């Protein structure tokens, strides 16, 4: 009955083996609480130090994963549902957009290899493993599409394959999931004196859904049944660090819009609505018939209401007024006849949708919703807007960035170039960067040199005396001691 | 061998207790009969020790 | 005595002796200022066995741990608010700055210190103490936790059998799991006012594993003392009214946070309720009992089904083909010469905003999470807001201190007396956005020189050069003569 892995994903499930055979032999031991900040979920299980085939494991992963995990598909059709709606997508646009370009004819996001190596054939080597990253992502075609949906769930997760007989050379184009199937929690089964303070390796399980039983839209499957538990070493994904007041119960970069944005909406509708109920005239016609019962009153009514009858429709294709012969009455020229000496047979009014706004809260609204959504909101030089933006899109990449360093450090660790070891005791810095927009990035250094020339012209008459030329590149121009040097040196070369 | 309580507790006594005190009376019930079970266990033990 | 803490225990119990062993009697208050809440101990003269202590711990986490509950999980719904995040966020940004190719707040050793040798190893020490958080890649979370929690603590971690070597990371301890707590164990006449230790530990539960969102899932079980030295922490002073009441920043929002979102709301319900129009149809029917009467309601409130719903995805009306109806054709039969049955319209949720009341509050809410005025050159704004950004750097970082003169007493790189006369200053130094430095200066240089300019016509008349450095470029002596010197150089 201690099933494991289908054997597929076996050789992934030995890395993992390897991976938690030694942090098993690690001093992260005599912690009261688990030593873990995000991610998967944790949870208390069976204190039973190696009893972890595919049954055992299920019933505590499931059980861990299961309250909330309800929630969580929700929050994924919640956040989808707002990408869905218009002045919420846009701002979306926008953010996955600058964070990922793709120019004409330049370069696209690339590693940077800068720190010391133990030989240079190294960075060719990984560079044209990244390289490869992005063919087994298409990056180049789609990585926006994939910030796109990460951004919005706040997280992304792909399926790695090997051969398997070879899997050294078996690194292959990635299956993006959608985490509407994918479960990941923490699992502790040690335990000592007032609980469990040995070192826990909590195994990082990923469980893989099979039928499609949830849905957002129709066209949904029968009962999924069983599941499959799945090692994290298969698993390339990202996400974000925005997660709710409880557990790991992760949320998207567009949680905090979800009450204005469906609050907005919902204003939206009643002003539309308040404007067409009631637009057109109202009343009630009233006959006074004496002495019968609705079956035969109605010949009185019929008598009246359907003489008096204005057969009118609108042509909304057309604007006319449908088959009205003659074009227009001078008068809505009506009667009503009163069988009895008395003034009771009537006609009741109704108000119309008059249009009297004042229509502000919807703007008070928009405005909210606008920012909840992420400014800037300067779209309908440089400013703090600007720059806080660009901060938060550095943001955004770094965790993102992620979809790329672990398939990357996994290759060239599954191919045998670098150790394990030897990545972790070098980087220290990894750091993958983007291209960003030429266009702005001149113009915001072309307005930051012209103050700097503007101030080296007020220099000017003093320095002879008062500033050294180093002070004034050091200090106007920004300049590094070398950077002086090398212009000095260029300077006195130009003279020929 | 096993060990279980029931409180089982009413309606009106929650929302009294409520009324009066501010209690809840669920999780004080909760607690009393989690504490029955670990006292009356360690007592069990004790009178083991004495009975052998 | 649990395991876990026993080289904690050790150093605990090492300045206890000191504090034994000093003048610190005489005392009518306990001497103690902010942060744990103090307990009242048995005091057997001076004694508390461990024990007792068990007893003393629970009896100091039960009466409390509730509020603590309430305030952190407050703030954590503040935090989730509209224009609340922000404030955190941009006082997160400014308080954390780290940008390419730049540092991380590290250790500036540019006072007096033992030997250079030591210097320099309590540098690379630093280092890992901040690798050991991967403050680089979260130290912005680390510190936005802290802000919005009031409150850090963090379980420190041991081997212990080689404490050079056998040197980990921190745990955040979970907040509102643990209790900082004090303890006042010592007799004298008419109340206790001798050489009380304090203690200063913290009170664990095991609770801490939660689960079920804004639930109260809670078991029975016993309790955990930590040691002082067991814990590396900051907090911000901020107290309520009375006692060790510690609250946070985000406190402040409390009130007006929730005003403001109960006054969205309730423009938001004026708007939406009587948005459609309204209308009571009224027939009256009497000779039947009600079972039947109502049959002749029926002949209206089944026939007048105005089913002319609005789709919510495409602005269309439900089953009105065709396109429009010009204008709707009702009537009503009357049993009788009377007047009785009518429609009876009511009034709705009129325009009238004036959107200007809750502009009010939420303009004052918006400053009230004290944040710049400038936020949806260099003024008194900006400048008050750096200083509080200081101010909250200064208190935070603590948590980068405690580690370090942990980790090199343990390993030798300091002595625990070279420590205490160090600090005094083994401070910290932090990066701090040079785009806005570079403009601030700017600006302090134009005036330098427009000053430089219009003294120019009297430098050599009433005032001096030596003196224009150091009164309009604010050069020091030494700095003039650097430049002086320079200058001449660059002349050939």
């Amino acid at each position: 009955m201690k099933f494991n892995v289908l054997s597929l994903f076996a050789p992934w499930a030995k890395m993992d083996e390897r991976n938690f055979k030694d942090q098993e032999k690690e001093d992260l031991v005599s912690i009261t609480a688990p030593k873990l900040d995000d991610g998967a979920r944790e949870f208390e299980v069976s204190s039973n130090e190696a009893a972890s085939p595919y049954n055992a494991a299920f019933q505590t992963i499931f059980g861990s994963y299961e309250p909330g995990m309800k929630t969580t598909r929700e929050l994924i059709d919640t956040y989808r549902n707002l990408m869905n709606n218009y002045e919420v997508d846009n701002a979306v646009s926008e953010i996955v957009s600058d964070a990922i370009v793709y120019e004409d004819d330049t370069e696209v996001v690339a590693l940077n290899l800068d720190k010391s190596k133990f030989s240079p054939k190294i960075k060719n080597m990984m560079l044209d493993e990244f390289s490869d990253v992005l063919n087994h992502l298409s990056f180049q075609r789609k990585g926006s599409d994939h910030f796109r949906r990460w951004y919005v769930d706040s997280r992304i997760f792909f399926h790695k394959i090997i051969d398997p007989k070879r899997p050294k050379e078996g690194i292959k184009e990635l299956r993006r999931l959608d985490p509407r199937q994918v479960q990941y929690v923490r699992e502790i089964i040690t335990e000592t004196e007032a609980g469990t303070k040995i070192v826990k390796g909590y195994k990082e399980y990923f469980i893989y859904d099979t039928a499609h039983e949830s849905y957002a839209c129709d066209g949904r499957m029968y009962e999924a049944g069983t599941k499959i538990k799945i090692p994290k070493a298969a698993v390339v994904y990202a996400h974000s660090g925005l997660v709710d007041c409880c557990g790991k119960n992760i949320i998207g970069y567009l949680h905090r819009a979800v009450k204005p944005a469906n609050q907005l909406k919902l204003l939206e509708d009643a002003v539309v609505i308040y404007r067409i109920t009631r637009a057109p005239d109202r009343r009630v016609w009233y006959v006074d018939t004496g002495n019968m019962p609705a079956r035969k009153a109605a010949e009185h009514m019929q008598h009246v209401m359907n003489t008096m009858k204005n057969r009118v429709v609108y042509d909304a294709s057309t604007g006319k007024i449908k088959n009205q012969q003659h074009n227009m009455s001078m008068t809505e020229d009506y009667w009503l006849q009163r069988r009895d000496g008395k003034a009771v047979t009537e006609v009741d009014t109704l108000p119309g949708a008059d249009n009297t706004g004042n229509m502000e809260d919807i703007r008070w609204f928009r405005q909210a919703l606008y920012m909840a959504l992420r400014v800037p909101l300067s779209r309908i030089s440089i400013t703090r807007d600007e720059l806080t933006f660009a901060k938060f899109i550095r943001e955004l990449q770094h965790k993102f960035e992620e979809v790329f360093l672990d398939p990357l450090k996994t290759n060239l660790l599954l191919k045998g170039i670098i150790t394990e070891d030897e990545w972790n005791d070098e980087i220290n810095n990894i750091k993958i960067e983007f291209h960003r927009d030429s266009y702005f990035a001149e113009l915001k250094e072309a307005e930051i040199l012209e103050r700097r020339i503007n101030m080296l012209t007020m220099a000017e008459p003093f320095i002879g005396k008062y500033i050294s030329h180093r002070t004034a590149m050091k200090d106007i121009l920004q300049m590094t001691d070398e950077e002086i040097e090398q212009e000095a040196k260029q300077i006195e070369e130009e003279s020929k | 061998k096993s060990r279980q309580l029931k409180a089982a507790y009413s309606i009106e006594l929650a929302q009294d207790l409520r009324a009066v005190h501010g209690m809840d009376a669920d999780a004080e019930l909760s607690g009393i009969l989690a504490t029955e079970i670990m006292l009356e266990i360690n007592r069990e033990v004790v009178d083991w020790i004495n009975y052998s």
